[PDB]
């Protein structure tokens, strides 16, 4: 996991908010594969 | 030096400021972990990612739900409302009301669109996904996976029967990637002025010394059948942030003088500061598109 971070492995995310107003919520239809 | 501003776009350390082959130039905190993020300020023309021993193209969405890992690529999975892929038109519509973004060129718009998504754990809004713009279909593809290279039995597995194991992959330029442009969150909106794009016909990169443009005094010669293959080689040897000890800050073998007659890609790793008029040469960089040439005119 240290070396994963070091190669650019990212955080898991389920939904997102937008940076640009108006703030909007956006969700993945399903969970990203566990092995990431 | 009358060359100073013309040559400003070629000072890749300054105008790009990050890895090119692998760009992981910044860190973004999310719940106390510093994730590595692409951060280069220039578009990387023609770069894509190759998944080794695989038919999976990297713009395929990441595996979600019941899919195998090795069946998905790198791109955002489907969302509601659907954020990726998004065509140029869709983006112009979606961002029509935004003063800063609405009228951006397609590449910067694609970068700002990818950088619009805050992951739900990212209380501080640090994390911005990179993107790939495909200018044939005119579609922006947000990349869920920011990683660009992973090799060695340690961290990936090439076995096509183990479909939930991590795939190996590497960045590349390839004729099939000609229409792809790889975009960090930091792509500047004036990249057209301050970043390389076109290969310079009838020109050889040089160094300005005491009133004269001198040849690059030491280069690393690779044979190459054409300009495309030279650009590919320069890309392979260019600034890389792949394992702030691991950051290149844009330092590397980023420039090439391609001699079309001897078919030599003359590759070097210091910023050039002038041009020499030589009908045998085309001046390329790892950032430049591997096809487009600017007329000697």
């Amino acid at each position: 996991t240290q070396q994963a971070k070091d190669i650019g492995a990212g955080p898991v995310a389920s939904c997102f908010t937008t940076r640009m107003s108006p703030p909007q919520q956006i969700c993945l239809n399903s969970v990203v594969n566990t092995a990431l | 030096n009358p060359w100073t501003e013309y040559m400003a776009k070629y000072d890749i350390e300054e105008v790009h400021g990050s890895g090119i082959r692998v760009d992981l130039g910044e860190d973004a905190e999310v719940a106390g972990t510093q994730y590595r993020l692409p951060s280069g300020k220039c578009p990387v023309f023609g770069k894509g990612i190759i998944i080794e021993n695989s038919n999976t193209t990297f713009l395929t969405p990441v595996a979600t739900g019941n899919q195998y890992l090795k069946d998905g690529g790198f791109a955002f999975p489907p969302t509601e409302p659907l954020m990726s892929p998004m065509t140029l038109d869709e983006m112009r519509h979606f961002y029509k009301d935004n003063k800063y973004v609405k009228n951006l060129d397609e590449l910067t718009l694609c970068s700002r669109h990818a950088g619009n998504m805050i992951p739900d754990n990212d209380k501080n809004s640090n994390y911005k996904y990179p993107a790939v713009y495909d200018d044939k279909d005119k579609k922006c593809h947000i990349l869920y996976i920011a990683a660009q290279e992973n090799n060695g039995p340690r961290y990936c597995n090439k076995d096509e029967s183990k479909r939930n194991s991590m795939f190996c992959f590497r960045p590349a330029k390839d004729i099939s990637f000609q229409n792809y442009t790889y975009l960090s969150k930091n792509v500047v909106d004036n990249w057209e002025k301050v970043c390389p794009r076109k290969n310079l016909q009838n020109a050889k990169f040089g160094l300005w010394v005491d009133g004269n443009c001198e040849d690059i005094p030491h280069v690393n010669e690779f044979p190459a059948i054409d300009l495309f293959e030279c650009n590919k080689l320069v890309f392979e040897l260019s600034a890389s942030d792949q394992p702030d000890r691991y950051k290149s800050h844009g330092k590397g073998y980023n420039w090439g003088n391609y001699n079309t007659e001897t078919q030599k890609c003359e590759i070097f790793n210091v910023k050039p500061t002038c041009l020499i008029n030589n009908s045998s040469y085309i001046a390329t960089t790892a950032l430049s598109h591997p096809i487009e040439v600017e007329a000697a005119a």
